[PDB]
RNA sequence: AUUCCGGUUGAUCCUGCCGGAGGCCACUGCUAUGGGGGUCCGACUAAGCCAUGCGAGUCAUGGGGCGCCUUGCGCGCACCGGCGGACGGCUCAGUAACACGUCGGUAACCUACCCUCGGGAGGGGGAUAACCCCGGGAAACUGGGGCUAAUCCCCCAUAGGCCUGAGGUACUGGAAGGUCCUCAGGCCGAAAGGGGCUCUGCCCGCCCGAGGAUGGGCCGGCGGCCGAUUAGGUAGUUGGUGGGGUAACGGCCCACCAAGCCGAAGAUCGGUACGGGCCAUGAGAGUGGGAGCCCGGAGAUGGACACUGAGACACGGGUCCAGGCCCUACGGGGCGCAGCAGGCGCGAAACCUCCGCAAUGCGGGCAACCGCGACGGGGGGACCCCCAGUGCCGUGGCAACGCCACGGCUUUUCCGGAGUGUAAAAAGCUCCGGGAAUAAGGGCUGGGCAAGGCCGGUGGCAGCCGCCGCGGUAAUACCGGCGGCCCGAGUGGUGGCCGCUAUUAUUGGGCCUAAAGCGUCCGUAGCCGGGCCCGUAAGUCCCUGGCGAAAUCCCACGGCUCAACCGUGGGGCUUGCU
């Protein structure tokens, strides 16, 4: 009767809504996702924060106070909430502010990429320095402390100035809402 | 099935360790001995994972076949011998001394000490036989054993600790179970908790005895007299945490 | 290479020095056990015939491999501690047919 | 292809309401596969034509009589390699086995030697296509997973020094001069060749030089070489041919005696020496000349009753439909001819041969036989005597056996006769066909198993019309069931043509089946061959037996010769009784 | 996401069932690039049968020998002797039971190895392997004679152990048929002062006693399925007296006394089933499952019985029956894989007859070390999970969500190589070189239900259709092309569980007409019960002590690039019991 690894994403009550499908299509074309898995799997981390939070409304001291505390600097550590947060801007956050988090969007901002799609293909092909670590996960959600950290690699030729693309990339200096 | 046991899987292990439980299949399995598995960890266990003088067991056994680790001031050579609560682990080619002592978690650990403090060992009395001879064998919580004489019989009663030179084993200050006196706690919930004895209930039948104790900071908390193990007059006097 | 020493600490139950250590091989291959070991001598003014490398393992994403290695006071320590894998791969040892 | 099989001992077809041909699924769609008969106690004959197998019969019927067998098949496996695009193809090969020394015993033009080369390394697998010349390494990745990839992984790497005693022993002797001390002194590199000469009685030769040996004396020269070289592997093609009881038995002895710590791979068809000699026996079974599969380990003297009942039950093979059978059953005189060949005196005391009968001729390894069919044939002249009436239509067959014809099988048997191949004739019909020649007609005789070649030999001495035919060796390097098949066609030619046969041999179950009288051969080997008059069967056979001292017991009910062991109470009876070969 | 949608009519509202839509498990079609992690892989049918090999050995510091080193020192070999082999490993047949869980008990018991303490090691004697001579027997196996030792065996005494009787009351305990002291009568009755060194001391050892520990045995309270178309069951059965037996209490067994015990709050019987921690599902309440990891139990073809040992009624030991198979010289002998691999067979339904003791551990050993199919390492496999890939950038064009061309970039993946990695290897990791090459399907396309007023074919045929329903010459519903939608290295089909289902309803359903109020009354158990006062404090509530293993679950923090995974800590879980 044992442990039986399960999945850490959740898929929808029904597979055909048109609402829903339009409003994921949306956000993975802006957000330049390959999976309605990942994008699902992002929701349900914001799922369980949110029922973190609300059991955390609907319960007591002692315990479930330390849990609130740990809920609020994990999310101020992540970025998702200022450090003078509270459980109702827990439910008030949003999927979108998750999927800003990632790193393929904060390289697509940054100013790295040029396109969501490029920073994937850095990332993934190993261009993208975070903390001095390569990361090659785009799906990588990065800590606020760590965002102005992140860089090309020191072995990549997109961190020689000369380079052809990166000369585009900077030849369009853009960011903002990515 | 047709008889005992010779292993233990790590996961079935005690809950006092500090082993590691998911990274192998087995763990030692400790040798009868002076304490309880429940209030033990074998050697091994304290020469390669608690102080690190060994990444491997065969490096472990061979240093303690050549003879570089005592518990109360002899010599064990085997791996699986247990060593357990207020014991002395001595490396005099490195100079230091650790007593076996339990964590406020409830698992046990080694708290530095020196020479003076190491060449010590208290021990909770926990029985009284008459043996033949008509002489007195105190039977003590390490599976000790003491001969005294039926002139201080008297001076020696169950629950009380008495202070012991181990290498020689020649008592010294008998500290008495009464109120007052400095009790450090060994198992249960307020584990590695000290303070001053403040009352006793009996309880009829074969229900243990309870004692109330009061800390520092003047809490009050309840608990086994068994599990009260007494260290001082009114100061430890082992240099306890 | 560049060696960067992090932990150094004596063992006198089995009377050795234990050296973890890091190797920042920026641009180049991990290096190999050779190289790592002369420039470890080097750095600490060691006996060769004693040195033995345990391991030096790359990470991801890195280019600074981390290191163990243990300084014996005696040959006879080593090879009478240390295993004979460890003793070929180091080269000590030509295997014994 | 599996089907149905019924035991008739639990068979009740009374007290059963016919279950089986009721809940048969072909009976139901109107076929037949199962049905009643009076061939049998009123019982039903399953018809494997046309049972699927599906095992219906098999749990319908309450006395669980009926059972699922497996018939082979030319269809499923992991084909290791293929000589031609339509020739014949190989399915697995057996572990070689660190310590144990292992037999193969199969069936003539299955695949053992086949086998033996791709473990030795003389040819690549080359599992599909005869072509795509690509060996060594593909081979190596597609072994990928297995324990035999480990096996060829080293040999391969040539990190184990194998030898190889192969199937020709007059291909291997071509290849070698000098005498057999310096011979031996030469390829020896364990120091053995005192043991080597103990063991293998070779004593006597000793000096003689290699060219002018005898068929097993040669073998033994052979054998001991192999034995004295170094190795890791230790690979024996048949080398029990040409070999009398005492002399195969001695070798075996030495084999397991000498290799005890190597892997050991032998090839035999002597049931006896593979009783001894053999830890282990796989078993190769198929279609001649079509497909070979490899069956488990079988330990010796299972995997011979499995080999001879068919049935193997790992597999759950049917292998055969029938058992093996063990059967039970003047025109020219000379003088007492005496020969010398430098050494080696010879005499013979004359007989008479009447008529179209039978003449076998017994003896040791070394005295005479093949000097004395020299001598018939007219080869060799003799030192005094002579044949009378010489100068008649002859054949002959020597033990010099070894592919040199560079033609195909046609050919041969055309300018060998027209009755060889004219389905017109009886000899057709009776010989080529039960010999399974038809199947081997467009192959070209260079690739042939020794048993086809042996075949093919036999079946030109006996198309060739004459009145004095003359066979050394026939049985060599054939198995027991086509031993008794070219035994009855000798004797079925021999007596249309009412003409005198001389087969030499050293297997007395051929003298026994068909020999209606027998010569021995007596003395010193290699220095004194003294024959006899032709005696009757039992006789020689207990007089050649005498000499050696060794005795046969065969069941009963099957006829399996087997030897006792020296000194055994069966031994002490039958000798003291006289009664060799019972 | 605490959800709805389609279907009874000519239309409507209901009831109600079917179906869709979600997750998980197992088989399965088509398809398939990579890595990592993990408690996955002959459990479901056959606890059916098994070819081969391996899975338990170790000690030369117990003993005498045989051999090799020219001998010395030393090396090897078996044999006797010890210790172990009763663990581990596998499977779930049986079992509805103190088997399991939990709380407790044993003052009613055993315990080799281990620890502490306290003591002791005295005096004799003997045999027999190995070896030597001869063998027998097909094998399996086995005989006779000679010779020899021991930490082998026997004896004697001293200690000690057990019983009984008397009395003293020193010990512990909650409580003495206990321990202890003295005395009586008895029975049983040890030991290796052995071996090694740096030898006059040390090390490893032998026996007894007291305790402990370890591991078990036994007892009890509570707790957890179905069936009344199973209602009476039990005869040593319930109890007692006295015994025997057992390690120990006990109708466990016996002799003799009595008539009890269980039961409608369901006994007995039958059915099914290893139990639990846990798992799946679900908003929860709940429903369901209880192969894999841990704990316990049981079993080793079925059945029955014993030896030896601390411990077995003994998976790799013994005996018999039944049943089957193998070898045989027909006299006899041997085997039962539910160990790892591997096969047969069964089936819809599951891998290699690999490598290593390097880690973890076990056993042996003074130790070094040796062995271990445990364990570890690999490989095979659309087992689960995590991270990714199948290109990206500009310009220009298009039937502009995307594609095509022209130029540029990168190289995660592919190819090759070097180092590290590893027990060795492989993978992985770092680096070099080459090059957009090397890499996308499956289902659906009338509505449920996202997506075609397109085309060609067939023409109530063929076919589809989860349900509704389409199809009989203009078919968006079949087949196909083009297109499009969903998911995507996966996607579909079949079966099963949960959910949907307030279609089992405690939460939370209904019973005039839809399924459903006994024909009516009376009453036993049961359940529900007016108001005040007093008490108790059983339920109930609070607080506190001891327990309810670990893993698993939640959270944070740390380490493998992050993650999965692992560790630290906090909390929860176990129905709870006390
Ligand atoms: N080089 C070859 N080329 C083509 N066919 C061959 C070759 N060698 C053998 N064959 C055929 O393959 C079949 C079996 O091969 P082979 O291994 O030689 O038989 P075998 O087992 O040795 N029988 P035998 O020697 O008679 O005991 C024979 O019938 C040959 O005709
Ligand atoms: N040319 C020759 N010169 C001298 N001696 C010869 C010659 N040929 C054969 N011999 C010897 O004659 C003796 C018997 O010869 P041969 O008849 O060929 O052997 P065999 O008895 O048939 N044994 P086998 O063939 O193995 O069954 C052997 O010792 C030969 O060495
Ligand atoms: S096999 Fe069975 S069904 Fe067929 S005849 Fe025999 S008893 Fe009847
Ligand atoms: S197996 Fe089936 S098809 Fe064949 S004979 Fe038996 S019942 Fe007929
Ligand atoms: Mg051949
Ligand atoms: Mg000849
Ligand atoms: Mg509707
Ligand atoms: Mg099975
Ligand atoms: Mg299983
Ligand atoms: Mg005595
Ligand atoms: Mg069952
Ligand atoms: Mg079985
Ligand atoms: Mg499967
Ligand atoms: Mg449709
Ligand atoms: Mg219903
Ligand atoms: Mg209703
Ligand atoms: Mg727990």
């Amino acid at each position: 009767d044992p442990k039986r690894q399960r999945k850490k994403y959740e898929t929808p009550s029904h597979p055909w809504i048109k609402e829903r499908l339009d409003r994921e299509r949306v956000i993975m074309r802006k957000y330049a996702l390959k999976n309605k898995k990942e994008l699902w799997r992002h929701e349900t981390q914001l799922k369980e924060f949110r029922r973190r939070a609300r059991r955390l409304l609907a319960a007591r001291g002692k315990q479930a106070e330390v849990e609130r505390v740990q809920l609020l600097q994990r999310l101020n550590r992540l970025g998702l909430l200022p450090a003078d947060a509270v459980l109702d801007d827990v439910l008030s956050l949003t999927v979108e502010d998750v999927l800003d988090r990632r790193l393929q969007t904060i390289v697509y901002k940054k100013g790295l990429a040029r396109t969501p799609r490029q920073a994937r293909q850095l990332i993934v092909h190993g261009h993208i320095e975070v903390n001095g670590q390569i990361i090659r996960s785009p799906g990588y959600l990065v800590l606020k402390a760590e965002e102005d950290t992140i860089t090309y690699s020191k072995t990549s030729p997109f961190a020689r100035e000369s380079h052809p693309e990166r000369m585009v990339i900077e030849q369009a200096k853009q960011g903002g809402e990515a | 099935r047709k008889g005992a046991k010779r292993h233990l899987k790590r996961l079935a292990a005690p809950d006092q360790w500090y082993i590691s439980r998911k990274r192998y299949k087995w763990a030692v399995r400790p040798r009868p001995g002076p304490h309880s598995m429940k209030t033990s960890i074998p050697l091994l266990y304290i020469v390669r994972d608690y102080l690190g003088y060994a990444k491997t067991a065969r490096e472990a056994r061979k240093i303690l076949n050549e003879g570089r680790i005592l518990v109360d001031g002899r010599v064990r050579r085997d791996y699986k011998f247990p060593v357990g609560i207020m014991d002395v682990v001595s490396i005099p080619e490195t100079g230091e001394h650790y007593r076996v002592l339990p964590n406020r978690i409830g698992k046990l650990v080694l708290h530095p000490i020196s020479e003076k403090e190491a060449n010590i060992k208290p021990l909770r009395i926990s029985n009284k036989r008459m043996v033949k001879g008509a002489k007195v064998q105190l039977n003590l919580h390490d599976g000790s054993n003491h001969l005294v004489t039926v002139d201080d019989k008297d001076n020696y009663r169950t629950a009380y600790t008495v202070l012991m030179k181990v290498p020689d084993r020649e008592v010294i200050e008998i500290l008495p179970f009464d109120v007052g006196a400095y009790v450090f706690v060994t198992r249960g919930k307020n584990v590695a908790r000290k303070g001053k004895i403040v009352e006793v209930r009996r309880f009829p039948m074969g229900w243990p005895d309870v004692v109330t104790i009061e800390d520092e900071n003047g809490e009050l908390f309840d608990t086994l007299k068994e599990y009260a193990f007494v260290v001082g007059k009114e100061k430890p006097e082992i240099s306890l945490p | 290479m560049e060696i960067k020493v992090r932990e150094m600490k004596e063992n006198r139950l089995l009377g050795r020095k234990e050296i973890y250590f890091d190797v920042i091989h920026e641009g180049e291959a991990t290096p190999s056990r050779a190289d790592v070991k002369g420039k470890l001598v080097a750095m600490l003014d060691l006996n060769p015939e004693t040195v033995v490398i345990q391991y030096i393992r790359s990470y991801f994403g890195s280019r600074v491999s981390r290191g163990y290695a243990k300084a014996y006071e005696s040959k006879e320590r080593m090879l009478y501690i240390e295993p004979e894998y460890v003793l070929v791969r180091d080269g000590i040892i030509k295997k014994e047919e | 292809m599996r089907v149905a099989v019924i035991n008739y001992d639990f068979c009740k077809p009374d007290k059963c309401n016919l279950e089986c041909i009721n809940f048969c699924p072909v009976d139901r769609s109107g076929g037949k596969a199962i049905e009643l008969s009076e061939i049998v106690k009123g019982k039903p004959v399953i018809y494997e034509e046309t049972c699927i197998g599906c095992g219906i019969c098999v749990k319908k019927c309450p006395y669980e009589a009926i059972s699922i067998v497996n018939l082979p098949d030319e269809l499923e496996g992991e084909v290791i390699h293929r000589y031609k695009v339509n020739g014949f193809k190989l399915f697995g090969l057996p572990t070689p086995k660190n310590n144990t020394i292992l037999g193969v015993l199969g069936k003539n033009g299955v695949g053992k030697t086949t086998v033996l080369k791709i473990l030795a390394g003389e040819i690549i697998p080359n599992f599909g296509d005869p072509n795509s010349k690509v060996g060594k390494d593909e081979v190596l990745k597609r072994f990928r997973g297995k324990e035999i990839y480990n096996y060829f992984k080293e040999l391969y790497s040539n990190e184990l020094k194998i030898v190889h005693k192969i199937q020709y022993v007059e291909y291997a002797s071509k290849f070698l001069k000098g005498t057999v001390n310096e011979i031996l002194t030469k390829i020896d590199e364990r120091g053995k060749k005192d043991e080597v000469k103990e063991l293998l009685n070779m004593t006597n030769l000793w000096n003689k030089d290699a060219n002018i040996l005898s068929g097993g004396g040669l073998q033994r020269l052979l054998v001991a070489a192999s034995l004295l070289r170094e190795a890791d592997v230790y690979i024996f093609d048949a080398p029990s041919s040409y070999l009398d009881v005492r002399e195969r038995m001695n070798m075996a002895k030495a084999i397991r005696e000498l290799l005890k710590n190597k892997y050991v791979i032998v090839v035999d068809h002597d049931l006896i020496v593979l009783d001894y000699l053999t830890d282990l026996i796989h078993i190769i079974y198929g279609e001649s000349s079509v497909y070979g599969r490899v069956s488990k380990s079988y330990a010796a003297r299972v995997g011979i009753n499995n080999f001879l009942k068919g049935y193997l039950p790992a597999e759950n093979m049917k292998i055969r439909p029938d058992e093996i059978k063990f059967m039970l059953k003047t025109k020219m005189k000379w003088t007492k001819i005496i020969k010398k060949l430098g050494d080696f005196q010879l005499v013979v005391d004359n007989g008479e041969a009447k008529e179209g009968e039978i003449i076998g001729i017994l003896g040791p390894n070394g005295i005479g036989k093949t000097t004395f069919a020299r001598i018939l044939v007219g080869e060799i002249t003799a030192d005094e005597g002579s044949v009378t009436p010489e100068k008649q239509i002859l054949s002959y067959k020597p033990q010099r056996i070894f592919p040199n014809y560079d033609g195909t099988v046609q050919q041969y048997l055309e300018n060998a006769s027209k009755d060889a191949l004219s389905t017109s004739s009886w000899f057709f019909e009776e010989v080529t066909k039960r010999l399974n020649l038809h199947r081997l007609l467009e192959s070209n005789v260079n690739d042939l198993s020794g048993g086809e070649l042996q075949k093919l030999y036999i079946a030109a001495t006996l198309a060739k019309e004459a009145d004095l035919y003359v066979l050394d060796a026939p049985s060599s390097y054939l198995d027991v069931e086509e031993r008794y098949i070219v035994a009855k066609a000798i004797k079925r030619v021999t007596r249309e043509r009412k003409a005198v046969t001389f087969i030499i041999d050293h297997d007395l179950s051929i003298h026994d089946y068909i020999a209606d009288r027998i010569i021995v051969f007596k003395g010193e080997p290699e220095k004194a061959g003294l024959a006899t008059s032709p005696v009757t069967l039992k006789t020689g056979m207990n007089e050649f037996l005498r000499e050696l001292e060794v005795t046969f017991r065969r069941d009963a009910e099957t006829g399996r010769p087997r030897v006792n062991k020296i000194g055994s109470y069966l031994d002490r009876v039958q000798k003291e009784r006289g009664d060799y070969y019972s």
